[PDB]
């Protein structure tokens, strides 16, 4: 209503308070404990508030000297770290362990971030693990892992798709040619050079984000095919005009790396940049976060992390939700499969575990 | 009052390998005509192969000398010269590349001197249609621009001429040969926006004393029939009534239709025969040119009513051994407020 | 680190769930209350651990059956509710007695607000109070509140702007030349048609965001001018192209109110958007809340508030802190001294308390 | 081997109350006369009043039949073509508009010609300086182009020359009435970015036969000497080497320094004295015009030793009674390692 008479004020700042002052008022400086634990012996003066908050099976268990047996005294402690603080550094020994207690304990977070976990590194009512370990078939005792450049395919390629085994390649003699290696499509209508070709399944259908214009100007125009009625329609445009941008789907989002932006108001620039569009939701927005690495990248989706090679060997891991990087060590392509680096200057398994390499050029995808 | 005009062997000029521009697009169109009845009804002549003195007349000299002598051969000594004229990379070089387009430009002066001197009312010659070619560069495998040629040919005895392009593609070098002078006026209905041409906007429109003696329809991805008609026939219904003019060109782009490769729009069998009927209501002289076009099947399965269109005779839908003669008009992004946007536009432009 | 041995989860989400449970679970099925409060007789079983966690006086309070007198009870209850679920529908009535305690109480946020609110609706250690109360001196019983458009200018004028005195207007024979009417200027370097011309006093210059080309496109490019040096350099351009958008100024930064963007790629159609131009971090962004009135629009700033003219007598306020609008009811435009809203088509001060007006063209601005 | 071209009464057409452009700009600049002894070493002449017949060369017919009717009076008559034209609003319509540029372009045709019976070496005509005008439009206080006419009339003689603006504004008629050709050599340093010309990028260079043929600057706001002069000669010094030229035309814009209305630019004394004296070591022969100029005052001041340094002898700096003749040199967006990209993509161009 009207604000010099009366007015409804909400605060975002209120969250924030409330879990700051709460972890620093427990970790340190215990106070109003009102509940002892025991956990093999040991004793926890855990508030009482604080619980029963996040976990139901306390609130249950507080509802009018405690036992609460089953449960390692280490595992407990991260428990109680991350239910305090938020933050917990987990590690894979402790994982099972942190798992089976916390889908008990109603902690919807954790759950999902174990379960996650386990379907990264590889029973309870959860879809997402019983898919992940059913989905890793292949490997329990049809299709070209990834598709080179046997074909000829005389005609000049300027782009490249896969689809799940359709070989989708923008070319030809004047580049809107589309020509299809299935096991033709709509001529493209747009002069595009350097645009990005994204296929994400989700939605089923072929992206064209990005490009060059027969005026040397970068194109911030997304269109898109129709996969079942050879309909190359029109979606919303992006924020930045790129080129030669990397592209990776996930679980619909399509995410555009690095490429080349405008620069000086006549050049071309290298530029280190997140793009995400959202494929459902048909939105475009541009991350925070910033690649360490620029230049002309090259990216591979692995489980629910991505891969980027930019420039030397040193490649950058990339969480989308946790918006966080790895900064691996070791121009070459990334290909994630079942990952691999395929050096470009031609004058090889990767195991992320560790870090660690086996050894055993147009557009590899 | 048909005075059919075919090239005897047009269609025997190669453009390359997996090529867009097909040069058996002509051959393929009239090659029904083993059992065509309309050529009884129809007079069938020849063209003259135009020569250079003639096709100079807009050209620069040197345009010409450097084009009658590129070959398979004779590349490298004019490697300095043949980035200075746009050739080689997006227009190729074949052979008779000087043969071809002379005949083509013959064929429509030739069209155009008999109209001329009132001979005939209509006269069609489908090797015409190349609007791309400018005065000193080619573009868009037109080297020679025969449209210009011929208006060039009717500016004399015909002081006001319109031209009226339904092709795809924007038509620049025969709107930037005539931009500035104030006699021509030319329309064109294409796509912009990042497309081929890159020119023809919605505000690029006049030169000088030639300012506002141009119009740009641009379009967008998928229109129909039902709409392209509609938005179609008032803009010559206005346009006419405005010029108070004396002749007109009609470039038929066949490749604005479905299924075209590098062909956006989707158009229908009847929906196409619009252009080449509604200009015949207003009586005028008229020139009538074909320009590009691509996947021959339907490209000339398309064709092959244009021309009884032109004469108004109907050819049953059963045609001849030489499947079927018919085809479908996906989405519209040609919203009907912008269209009608942009006939309002055009409306206001022509009042001026 | 490595995400497949470890790594550090941090999430947003558990300040939320600890904020939502909190609030769930006090307010409704009072439990784990642990302290008694004393409001005239009121018993109130306020949970220990969520207080002292906001407030340090409970903190002190409760470092080892109250009385806490010099308290109203509906105040306190206002308080609780805020300390407890964050959300308060303040009224003027209940102000400063919600003030002075909260201020004795650690409480910042509210202290803030209601300095904040007694600043707008016109002792302690705060400085914002004390000086907005200084500034309401000029009406405890030198220049012109607001320049029309007594002298000519015969010269085409495109643009205006004040900077406390000096009507900076654009225009001459050439929309470049600008005119100075203090009490000429360095020529601009730029073709526009419908800039914004800001004024923010706080780093004194003169922004000239948004406007139209000699080629009919759409600017979206900020200059400025140095006031001290007459020096037009150029900063960081908008978010999205814009031409004849409402203008205002707010403790640096500059507000970007509507105008006409690029439609269908040829043509402009009245826009709703809101735009913010950082004028000491030189960025620029663009707020997801939209306008509910889009078209022409006049703002004017108020205290804390902007108020926006659009198309109509509907006024819409607008707090950039609150994200929120007020709606009143009543082409205008709307300048805001000491409000008065000018018709436009001229074929009158405001008060917002009540919302009751009171009864007494080029660039009002 | 001076030859100087002052027109008697060039400064007696108003241009308009508050208007940007001056006619006096050029009265000033030489009279400084009355202490000038650089004069009794000077050969002073008067400008022929040019005809319509020579300047129809270029021009339409249609054009300068229009420009000989305009005066404060007889403009409904023509409201009709004065849009057709672009006259009256930006470049307005005064009294003898048809004298003024007539006489201009006459002196301009008159150093050309007096070059091109190898009399001279050297000649200044600092009425010329229309670079803005078009075949058909006039743009930018541009109503005749006397640089095209001057080339035109070199063009015989010579067969390549050169045209080097330092105009603020880029020069487009002066660079569109010879696009095509290959044989003039356009060079313009402009700001480029929503200014007044709107082109004349970087990648607008050359059409067909004149691919390449020409070279644009596009600097940026606070421009220096230091780095001007050094961004400044090299270009020349490339394209001398690089065309094997006969002749030069200096436009010579003197709004391309520091406090001028309307102009960015901030340059300083000396430094403005590096086109009108480096381009004199090449020894070809050479014409020199005057463009645009505002702030009468500064474009005066700066203006008196352009002819010195035209001629080679030193004015002492404190000037006649007819206060001093010093300027200064803000921020500079011209960042080093944009000017530098500038300068190496324009060296590559030139080696095409
Ligand atoms: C009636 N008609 N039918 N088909 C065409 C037609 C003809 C040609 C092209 C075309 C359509 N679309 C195209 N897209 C591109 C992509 C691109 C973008 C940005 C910068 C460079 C290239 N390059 C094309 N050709 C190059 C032009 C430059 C030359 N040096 C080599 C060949 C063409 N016209
Ligand atoms: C060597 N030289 N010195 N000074 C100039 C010069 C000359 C003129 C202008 C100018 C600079 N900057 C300008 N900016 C604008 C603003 C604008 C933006 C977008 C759409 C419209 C106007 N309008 C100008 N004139 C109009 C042109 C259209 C006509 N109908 C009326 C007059 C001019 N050239
Ligand atoms: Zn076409
Ligand atoms: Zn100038």
């Amino acid at each position: 209503e009207n604000y010099f008479v009366n007015y409804t004020f909400k605060d975002r700042s209120h969250s924030g308070r409330v879990a700051q002052g709460i972890m620093k008022l427990c970790l340190e400086e215990e106070l109003f404990a009102d509940v002892t634990i025991s956990v093999e012996g040991r004793e926890f003066q855990l508030h009482r508030l604080v619980l029963s908050a996040q976990s139901c099976f306390f609130r249950s268990m507080f509802t009018s000297v405690i036992v609460l047996q089953d449960v390692s005294e280490s595992v407990f402690q991260l428990l109680v770290d991350y239910i305090y603080h938020g933050t917990v550094k987990l590690r894979a020994e402790e994982l099972q362990e942190i798992y089976e207690v916390s889908d008990m304990y109603q902690l919807t977070s954790l759950f999902e971030e174990c379960s996650r976990f386990l379907a990264r590194t590889v029973r309870h009512s959860d879809p997402e693990l019983y898919t992940a370990a059913k989905h890793c078939a292949k490997t329990h005792l049809e299709n070209v892992h990834i598709y080179l450049i046997q074909n000829s395919l005389c005609h000049q390629i300027t782009a490249a798709c896969k689809h799940g085994g359709d070989l989708y390649v923008v070319g030809g003699s004047i580049p809107r040619r589309m020509w299809k290696c299935n096991n033709w499509c709509a001529p493209l209508p747009r002069d595009r050079l350097q645009h990005t070709l994204v296929s994400v399944p989700g939605k089923d259908a072929i992206y064209s984000l990005g490009g060059k214009t027969l005026q040397d100007t970068l194109s911030n125009a997304v269109i898109y095919y129709r996969v079942g009625d050879n309909v190359w329609t029109e979606t919303t445009q992006l924020e930045v005009a790129v080129s030669g941008a990397a592209g990776a789907n996930l679980n619909g989002i399509i995410y555009l790396l690095g490429g080349e932006e405008n620069d000086l108001d006549f050049f071309t620039k290298p530029s280190r940049l997140i793009q995400c569009f959202d494929t459902e939701t048909d939105k475009c927005h541009v991350k925070p976060y910033v690649l360490p690495f620029a230049g002309r990248m090259h990216a591979a989706v692995h489980k629910d992390l991505v891969f980027i090679v930019a420039e030397g060997d040193s490649l950058v891991c990339y969480n989308p939700l946790l918006d966080s990087f790895t900064r691996l060590c070791l121009l070459w392509k990334i290909a994630s499969c079942n990952i691999y680096v395929f050096r470009d200057r031609y004058k090889y398994k990767l195991d992320p575990a560790t870090s660690a390499v086996t050894v055993t050029l147009q557009f590899v995808l | 009052k048909v005075c059919y005009y075919y090239d005897g062997d047009i269609g025997n000029y190669y453009y390359g390998q997996g090529h867009p521009m097909k040069p058996h697009r002509i051959r393929m169109t009239h090659n029904l005509l083993l059992n065509y009845g309309l050529y009884r009804k129809m007079e069938i002549y020849r063209p003259h192969k135009a020569t250079a003195e003639e096709m100079t007349k807009y050209h620069s000299d040197e345009y010409i000398k450097f084009l009658r002598s590129i070959r398979p051969d004779n590349m490298s000594e004019y490697s300095k010269q043949m980035q200075r004229f746009n050739v080689g990379e997006d227009c190729p070089v074949f052979d008779g590349l000087f043969e071809f387009c002379q005949l083509s430009t013959g064929g429509s002066v030739a069209g155009a001197v008999k109209l001329n001197r009132q001979q005939t009312d209509m006269a069609v010659n489908w090797a015409g249609g190349l609007h791309h070619a400018k005065k000193s560069e080619a573009s868009g495998f037109c080297y020679v621009n025969d449209i210009v040629l011929a208006i060039l040919e009717l500016l004399k005895y015909h002081q006001r001429v319109l031209y009226i392009d339904i092709d795809i593609h924007h038509g620049d070098g025969v709107e930037e040969a005539f931009y500035t002078t104030d006699r021509v006026m030319t329309v064109s209905f294409h796509k912009y926006g990042e497309y081929f041409p890159g020119t023809g906007d919605l505000r690029d429109i006049g030169a000088g004393k030639g300012k506002y003696y141009a119009v740009n329809f641009p379009m967008r991805d998928g229109i129909d029939d039902e709409s392209y008609g509609q938005i179609f026939k008032p803009i010559i219904s206005k346009v006419m009534e405005m010029y108070q003019p004396s002749a007109v060109v009609l470039q038929c782009g066949a490749d604005s239709l479905s299924g075209d490769r590098l062909g956006c729009f989707n158009l229908t069998v009847k929906g196409h025969a619009k252009c080449v009927e509604v200009v015949k209501t207003f009586n005028l002289p008229l020139l009538m040119l074909g320009g590009g076009g691509y996947t021959i099947r339907n490209v000339a399965r398309c064709w092959t009513y244009e021309t009884a269109v032109a004469l108004d005779c109907e050819i049953p839908n059963e045609l001849p051994y030489n499947f079927k003669l018919h085809i479908s008009p996906m989405t519209n992004q040609n919203t009907p407020e912008y269209m009608e946007k942009i006939k309002q536009r055009l409306f206001e432009n022509l009042r001026m």
